[PDB]
RNA sequence: UACCUGGUUGAUCCUGCCAGUAGCAUAUGCUUGUCUCAAAGAUUAAGCCAUGCAUGUCUAAGUACGCACGGCCGGUACAGUGAAACUGCGAAUGGCUCAUUAAAUCAGUUAUGGUUCCUUUGGUCGCUCGCACUUGGAUAACUGUGGUAAUUCU
RNA sequence: UGGUGACUCUAGAUAACCUCGGGCCGAUCGCACGCCGGCGGCGACGACCCAUUCGAACGUCUGCCCUAUCAACUUUCGAUGGUAGUCGCCGUGCCUACCAUGGUGACCACGGGUGACGGGGAAUCAGGGUUCGAUUCCGGAGAGGGAGCCUGAGAAACGGCUACCACAUCCAAGGAAGGCAGCAGGCGCGCAAAUUACCCACUCCCGACCCGGGGAGGUAGUGACGAAAAAUAACAAUACAGGACUCUUUCGAGGCCCUGUAAUUGGAAUGAGUCCACUUUAAAUCCUUUAACGAGGAUCCAUUGGAGGGCAAGUCUGGUGCCAGCAGCCGCGGUAAUUCCAGCUCCAAUAGCGUAUAUUAAAGUUGCUGCAGUUAAAAAGCUCGUAGUUGGAUCUCUCUCGGCCGAAGCGUUUACUUUGAAAAAAUU
RNA sequence: CAAGACGGACCAGAGCGAAAGCAUUUGCCAAGAAUGUUUUCAUUAAUCAAGAACGAAAGUCGGAGGUUCGAAGACGAUCAG
RNA sequence: GAAACCAAAGUCUUUGGGUUCCGGGGGGAGUAUGGUUGCAAAGCUGAAACUUAAAGGAAUUGACGGAAGGGCACCACCAGG
């Protein structure tokens, strides 16, 4: 649910065993998907992917780089 | 929806709306209405006094409490209209940081200008970012302990050392008492993160803790926990934790004067006996030695991680009653198990809900929605407390602090706690299934035997009979119940009494309904292949034992899929029908599983953790 | 450098869009040794503001009776420097933001023969046929008595 | 008298008026002092007015984005004009009184919207164009919202005042005080943006002023917004591996041949750093200049994306097995996975490189240059018809006033072309 | 005998009309293209936002008449359904 | 010209005779809403949200006919042994 309208939207978590670190009710900064509304790929009708958890990037955490507060 | 002045008078009004909101949340801290504002100081490097940035920050009227080792004190200004109550800790006494840290509304950390910070600190800031964080405010000391030209690039190297740890932050520096007015200024007007865990029960600091034996030979009596009440309007029938000590009920409350107010004896309530929550946890009605043995441990992991869950099949003990409670399953995601088919006495000992969400909005709902009789927050209340052990007043004299919260409705009883939790990289000390580790879960600590599972969406999860370090697992386990969400920490015993951090996560929904299966899988090697007919040895030992296991399907590592048509020999050579023909360096095996359950190893007692070091 | 490539079919030739390609701008991720330039709370909220600062001012040349000073030489009206106060000038320039605003603003073009103008610069300053070898009354500065919880109040 | 292209101009004459809330005609200071009791040089302040400069203010002609699911708008309460006035610094429906019934519109009036402050300009781009411009220069507007004022040459001023509205600070509860869309800083909002630093030395401005003041401005701090240069190694000998050349049937052997690879050997040369001294500067910092220490790669070690096609670089090895996942698109995974995940090797750019969004070129897929309409999306069922758009051929310089020339008419009027002078700097 | 209907075969790769459309004889009505002209007017023209006539069948309002055919509606056959 | 085909669907990258209407991947959809005409049914004008990588146009073969013919063989048949 984003902060500064308060709708509701379906989300991608890119990578493989990512989805671990997304937990209940947290921040999250979400991206599009890349085609500009238009749903991507194998995903029906979800064309955004979450990039940041806790302000930590999922690229980090997939890759054992930096640790995730809470 | 048009006419300029309509879109704009629409947006003013939500921003009104949001307004209201921020300045309704604000009141709640540091005020003539609101608790006093404490901020907890935690000097990470070695080479950090906090006596010197301590007596720095302590100048505003001061009252100078004391204890055995710590030193916090009361600080209270008209000038910025604040109350704040400072308290220090040191890194690696993993104990007071940890259960006065899950309380503190603002931490302040210090860092030395040359390094970043201590690998004892370095450890200290992993558990409380692993447990959360209420505020954390980074701070310097050595800046102006150094000529300028030296100054601006240290404060570089800070900014670079900080990034890889806090993603981002400002490093506002203590050298002057006008520096720690621009901090005491940052500190009041904060972006406050409500950590709900605190929020959603009634918990409150204490600042005086009065005790009057009973019986003094009975070693137990009366207990006067004085302080600040500071999460929700607290009432008596509820019961009350120490989060040190456990669960216990509590008999009395007293409004008494407020020692320090902003602006410079008479009983609340006692607890009525019907109305009462009543203490029942369970059901009333029914040297080179240890080094071999982790070198084995070893040798066990590496063993489980490049084959899966491979049992050899003893010659001596006959197969069929070695695995003699496991059954096959055709497909692992789409078999149905009963959940309510083989029970030990354990969960006839235990609580189940017959629908936790609806219990879980209920109970929040009975919180948020409605007002108790109670005395509400920011009062300076005291606490007599009719049943309670001696020595926690000692250690009130020892330098840790007391903490006491008022509970939820049924969260006292036993049930089947699940943890999603992950390992911390740090460690790397390999953990066995049913080992005993510390769980901090959430204001709770107690070692605890429990399991780890998968983290899927299905019914049936597989046991893991290790620890992985990257895998997000679920440790289960018969647990005191709690409500989530909630912080979950693991530590274990190293050695003398160190404290390791392992693994941490969250506290899923609680029930004993999630059902963990312990697999074996046995190998055979298939000596005679026919088209899609195979001859297989070294499985079983026996003749009836093919017989036994029958309708249980065979797989294979290259993926064939297959079942038994016949058995040949006395010994254990068995014929096998499957889908294709089989390779010639290929392996066929077997899957059984069974139902396996958490032991009962509870005690709310913890040793206190020695100051935490690396080796 | 006036460019194209994959994707409908059993295969072809098309229409046709989708996708790739390069830029440029904001955000963000990951990484970062030297060195010279250099943007930077515009977008969302022309939303709200703790605290400090941002607008003052004297020459030989308006008014010195503050011993406030070293200091004349002594009845020397006023030696000098000069706080304060009156007086004069500035504060309408600058900075900031883009909410308004669609022939409005603005841009090139013309006009004031339809007007206002501190200052600066040049002109005009006994053209006037009707006590002056010096006119009057106050009021700050200072002395002294105060009020109010409080102000750059009096 | 003098002058414009044109006066109801300037100047002159006469009759008068000249406000008690009034119009000018020095009751001022300084500097040196001096000549036949009296006359005086230089400067400062002042002043009715004129002219000037700096402007301001109104007008003129032309030029705005999207919308018809906006076709009639305006005029009782001025809409368009006329006469007289009122107010105004003036010209005017600017306001009032009396008349007239006008004014605008398919050449799109009026109404709306705008994620609109306009321009100089920015990015792209063959040519045409498309998009942007909050933003340092110019012009405008506003200091929380509206309104009304004081003083002054200049303000409907807000780092001035008075009110109401909305917020909001100190109380002794009687009252008092506000205005960061200035500089730093906070909250809040957010995907999104820096120091509560130092100085008037530079640039200029203000004042009574060779002196004082200046968050204008400068200077450092944060700053991978973007931009320019540019290190992370060079040479030689060996030791192998190939490639050619010669001698050898070949295998093989040589070269004052070539090309690679070497935690191989040798020396030299350096900068990043730590540090002095100088210079820099308002005082510093930085850059630049010197002494001192400072380099063998097994580090003073380069990353970020990728290896199925588009699209450069592997049908290499192990793990998971239509699961997990990858993949912009086409697609892969169901066991030899060329696509997942690792290792090795390799490719691309390189102190940078991924992703998301907006916009541009590709898009001759918005077509003026320059698209299409039998069958692919598309020609109104048909004809009349107004505005609009378009439209056959045809026709080859002088008379007066002044010194061969200057003045005066030109010639039905325009479009078109060419020249000329005016057109802000920065940007290009 | 009466009632309303329709005008086959002739009827064509023909004809006319702006298209929709138009087929029994006779008269009247006012049109209409092409052809022929050493006629007349002399640019009066092409296409058209606005606006306007016509517009098969079916349908809808008022009347008349209803032969045939016939939406709806009523029968009978046909079957694991 | 994509071709089927077309003396226009030609005089079109060697691109400009005048003018009108109209299309912009496929669905949603000629739908909702609004206006207007209509007794009514309806007509004229007419979106969007969301959804997909195709939908489509011409021509060329035939896997297969549950399409039909022939023709072959004492490892098939007739006459027989």
């Amino acid at each position: 649910q984003l902060i500064k309208n308060g709708k509701k939207i379906t989300a991608f978590v890119p990578n493989d065993g990512c989805l671990n670190f997304i937990e209940e009710n947290d921040e999250v900064l979400v991206a599009g998907f890349g085609r500009k509304g238009h749903a991507v790929g194998d995903i029906p009708g979800v064309r955004f992917k979450v990039v940041k958890v806790a302000n930590v990037s999922l690229l980090a955490l997939y890759k054992g780089k930096k640790e995730r507060p809470r | 929806e048009l006419s300029r002045v309509d879109q704009r008078h629409r947006a003013s009004q939500l921003r009104k709306q949001k307004k209201e909101a921020v300045l309704a949340e604000k009141r709640q801290l540091g005020g003539k209405d609101g608790p006093p504002h404490q901020v907890l100081v935690v000097p990470l490097h070695s080479r950090i006094s906090l006596p010197e940035a301590m007596q720095l920050l302590q100048d505003g009227t001061v009252h100078l409490n004391e204890l055995g080792n710590t030193q916090n004190f009361m600080l209270l200004c008209p000038r910025l209209k604040h109350r704040w109550f400072f308290t220090s800790a040191r890194p690696g006494d993993l104990h007071v940081v940890l259960d006065m840290a899950k309380v503190a509304d603002t931490i302040l950390f210090l860092l030395d200008p040359l390094e970043g910070w201590d690998s004892t600190g370095d450890y200290c800031l992993s558990c409380l970012f692993a447990q959360g964080l209420p505020t954390y405010t980074l701070a310097v000391q050595g800046i102006s302990g150094l000529p300028l030209k030296k100054q601006i690039d240290t404060r570089k190297k800070l900014s670079k050392a900080v990034e890889k740890r806090f993603p981002h932050d400002k490093l506002l520096l203590l050298d002057t008492q006008q520096e720690a007015g621009m901090l005491l200024r940052q500190l009041a007007n904060q972006k406050q993160q409500h950590l709900a865990f605190r929020d959603r029960r009634a918990y409150l600091f204490a600042h005086a803790v009065d005790f009057v034996p009973s019986e003094e030979n009975n070693l137990v009596g009366t207990l006067k926990i004085s302080g600040y009440v500071r999460g929700q309007t607290l009432n008596v029938n509820r019961l009350l934790h120490i989060v040190g000590y456990g669960d216990f009920q509590m008999k009395q409350i007293d409004a008494p004067g407020d020692p320090f107010p902003l602006n410079p004896k008479v009983l609340m309530k006692a607890d009525p006996g019907r109305q009462e929550s009543l203490q029942a946890e369970v059901i009333p009605d029914p040297d080179e030695e240890a080094e071999a043995k982790m070198l084995e441990k070893y040798k066990q992991e590496r063993l489980e991680e490049m084959f899966p869950d491979e049992v050899d099949t003893p010659r001596d003990v006959a197969a069929r009653i070695r695995f003699q409670k496991y059954r096959g399953l055709k497909s692992f995601r789409t078999s149905p198990w009963d959940p309510k088919e083989n029970l030990p006495q354990d969960y006839a000992r235990i609580f189940q809900f017959q629908n936790f969400t609806n219990t879980r909005k209920s109970i929040f709902k009975e919180v948020e929605e409605k007002e108790v009789e109670g005395a509400e927050v920011g009062w300076y209340v005291t606490l007599h407390v009719s049943e309670v052990p001696v020595s926690v007043v000692e250690c009130f004299r020892q330098g840790t602090p007391l903490i006491a919260f008022s509970l939820l409705p049924h969260e006292q009883k036993m049930s089947v706690l699940n943890m999603v939790v992950r390992r911390d990289p740090g460690n790397t000390e390999p953990v066995k299934a049913k080992e005993e580790l510390i769980f901090h879960c959430g204001f709770r600590r107690f070692r605890a035997s429990p399991l780890f599972s998968q983290h899927t969406a299905a019914d049936k999860h597989k046991l893991q009979r290790f620890l992985t370090a990257d895998m997000a697992l679920v440790a289960t386990v018969y647990a005191p119940i709690t409500f989530p969400p909630a912080s979950v920490l693991l530590f274990k015993q190293k050695s003398n009494g160190m404290h390791s951090l392992i693994a941490t996560g969250h506290l899923m929904s609680v029930d004993p309904d999630r059902m963990v299966i312990k697999r074996v899988v046995l190998s055979g090697h298939p000596f005679k292949i026919f088209t899609k007919m195979a001859v297989v040895r070294y499985m079983f030992f026996n003749r009836e034992d093919v017989l036994w296991f029958k309708p249980v399907e065979l797989r294979t590592k290259w993926g064939r899929r297959g079942h038994i048509k016949e058995p040949l020999g006395t010994h254990g050579h068995m014929k096998c029908s499957f889908d294709g023909k089989l390779k010639s360096q290929d392996t066929v095996l077997m899957n059984l599983y069974k139902r396996v359950f958490p032991k009962w190893t509870y005690d709310p007692y913890v040793p206190e953790p020695v100051p935490w070091l690396k080796s």
